[PDB]
């Protein structure tokens, strides 16, 4: 997955 | 605001993706491979496709990893995790930008045909490395940094993990820009200038054959005419001919017009002629099969003898359509057209045979049709993804707030459409058909 | 993490900025104004500067507002607040991109001189609107949206207020990209291709005068020579001449070489010759004052008679330096050089007089020197700001964390350097000197 | 000032 990141305590990815 | 949760889909990860990744790999690994051993060992536009096919090859051999990642786990350590994302970044940047160079190559070959043999060589032999690869390679830097293996849900995963949303939105914007928007603008610019040159070439052609007349002229039948064979009036009056010319150009000429004006008027007569051809059961199919230069050939004939007239060459037409040039030229070589105006005919025929402007430098044909299909096909492949990630970034910015069903649906589209995009590898080999 | 606090500086807001804004306004409002009434009423490169000067004018008349904002308050309502930011966005985008078009104009005039009179016209008369203004205008959209008046500290202020850091970093990145990086790449590309053409022109010049020899040749003095007047050996041996040529080209010729190779070898001999000129009290100043085409003239003479030889034309040289062409041509017209090789001399002299390639199409001079100074000056102006805002965005991303003294120092540099940048308005008028 | 924005309860500008 190409667009992951840290949002506060969360890990997200942008999908794709 | 807790993040929107999306479910992982088994059938998607377990059946759909591996299927696609395989089909693409097979048809890819062979297709580009054959292009590399054939075209590599044993034409500028091919040179670029050599590169292109090396860029796609390097990608396809990465797919097996992508597939076993999809179904099972990431078994392959952290160096190969980085290498997988690196290669991807190189491919999608190099792959499109090589197309741009092809488009510039055409711009040079066509708009500046008289002498651009030099700068076309340096673009192919030298610049391509300074403007496509190296910059592609330098753009992978982030992949080396942020591509890492992570343990998640009793398995390993290989993701790009950036520090925060600030990073992500910027690079996702860089991705769009460098990935379509920029190279797109280059391509479209090249296209625009060429079609402008293509129609000016027609103008120069009928200039030789039919002749440019900058002053009102009484032809052998007593009709008043100006420019390139543009009849003003059949009426006896000089003053009528004078009165039409003004209405045609829009000012008060005194029966003379300029070079610019003759051409604007000629372009209108090309337009009308071409509309006639597209609306003619006989001529439409033939005109559609032909290239830029041979279209010009047919348009010449129409101009001289009107479209019914040209539609009469039943046999020669059927040969043209079927691409049997020399047979088309020998038929036409014996006609009433050939005896009545033999030098014009012979040039127009040579044009039909060669597909070049040798009758107006020798044996120098440069084709567009295969290139235009490659590029359009390439963008059709990627366009859905990019619409996808746009909307995704519009969500990130909060331009569009629509809850989790929307956000999650967009994520789903991106996965499908990313996977389907990878078919861009094969377009190149297939098009050799 | 509470935000870093910076103090507002009175002397900066109250004395420094208003001072600068005024000087720029005066010298600007008149300078561009004169350019608009002179050049506007009563050459392609001027056409672009007409545009440029309209883009800068529209900006300068915005400065009085900027100034009274700096010292006192924003008295002028919300429509004028938007208009102030809009105009700014238009200017800084149009202003640089018009320069790019100038650079493309030169690329066309020089690399494709034989026939690019057409596409140069459409670039100036048509494309400029589709590729510079409209896109400049569409980029102001955000200014219309986010430029608003805010009440703060018993006064009004006119700022762009976006929703969040996500927005800000992206547009600040778009700003860098569209503002320097992209148009920069266009410009540099144009530059690179031209100097390549400039040196090939020299090669074609000595081709006519000194002659191209693709086979080893024994000249009238018995010396073995190849290419464009490149002496291989003075020795009697054919085998010595054969042995040098190989060492020069790097392969096993049999005493013949190709067109590409002759030129590579010629370029080396140009290099050496030019280094000689730059290291010669007499020739350096003269060569430096001359243009691209006239440099070629001087280089020709050196090639023939060696730099001491050429340095002997005391009088003619001093005229060349002083730009009194015809007097330079009449002196040189009577010399031992002229009698011994009169046709070469006359062409080389015509070149010195006209500054064109008429001795090799007529009266067609196209200058670079004024353009190169305009562009370099323009970027020197903006470069400090852009280094500024880069570092600022590296801070935003958290690539560099260094506390508040650093962050605040960077903010200070940006204010100074933004203000100093506005001197780009006047460069255009001044350079008419 | 061209780069202002909202950070939580704060108003910021990027300076310039």
């Amino acid at each position: 997955r190409r667009a992951c990141y840290q949002k506060x305590p969360y890990r997200r990815c942008r999908g794709x | 605001k807790e993040p929107c949760f999306r479910e992982e889909n088994a059938n998607f990860n377990k059946i759909f993706l591996p299927t696609i990744y395989s089909i693409i790999f097979l048809t890819g690994i062979v297709g580009n491979g054959l292009v590399i051993l054939v075209m590599g060992y044993q034409s500028m536009t091919d040179k670029y496709r050599l590169h292109l096919s090396v860029a796609d090859l390097l990608f396809v051999i990465t797919l097996p990893f992508w597939a076993v990642d999809a179904v099972a786990n990431w078994y392959f350590g952290n160096f190969l995790c980085k290498a997988v994302h690196v290669i991807y970044t190189v491919n999608l940047y190099s792959s499109v930008w090589i197309l741009a160079f092809i488009s510039l190559d055409r711009y040079l070959a066509i708009v500046h045909a008289t002498n651009s043999q030099r700068p076309r060589k340096l673009l192919a032999e030298k610049v391509v490395y300074v403007g496509v690869w190296i910059p592609a390679l330098l753009l992978t830097i982030p992949d080396f940094i942020f591509a890492n293996v992570s343990e998640a849900d009793d398995r390993y995963i290989c993701d790009r993990f950036y520090p925060n949303d600030l990073w992500v939105v910027v690079f996702q914007f860089q991705h769009i820009m460098v990935g379509l928007i920029l190279p797109g603008i280059v391509i479209l610019s090249c296209y625009c200038i060429i079609i402008s040159k293509l129609s000016h070439n027609i103008f120069e052609m009928l200039r030789i054959d039919e002749g440019l007349r900058l002053k009102i002229y009484k032809d052998t039948e007593g009709y008043y005419t100006i420019g390139i064979g543009h009849l003003l009036t059949k009426s006896p009056s000089l003053n009528a001919a004078k009165s039409e010319l003004d209405k045609a150009i829009g000012r008060n000429t005194n029966g003379v017009i300029t070079k610019d004006e003759a051409e604007k008027l000629f372009n209108q007569d090309v337009d009308a002629a071409v509309r006639g051809i597209l609306r003619n059961a006989k001529l439409k199919p033939v005109y559609d099969s032909l290239d830029a230069v041979r279209r010009a050939a047919l348009i010449n004939m129409v101009f001289q003898m009107g479209e019914t007239g040209v539609a009469g060459f039943t046999n020669s037409l059927r040969m043209l359509q079927q691409k049997r040039w020399d047979e088309a030229a020998v038929n036409l070589a014996k006609s009433r057209w050939y005896n009545q105006t033999p030098n014009r005919a012979k040039r127009v025929i040579t044009t039909f045979r060669t597909g070049t402007w040798d009758a107006y430098g020798h044996q120098k044909r440069k084709a567009l049709k295969p290139t235009v299909i490659l590029i359009l096909a390439f963008f059709a492949c990627w366009l859905p993804y990019y619409i996808g990630i746009s909307i995704d970034s519009f969500i990130l910015l909060e331009i569009i707030k629509q809850g989790c069903e929307f956000e999650n649906t967009v994520h789903k589209w991106i996965s499908i459409t990313e996977a389907l995009a990878f078919f861009h590898c094969c377009l190149n080999p297939i098009l050799y058909a």
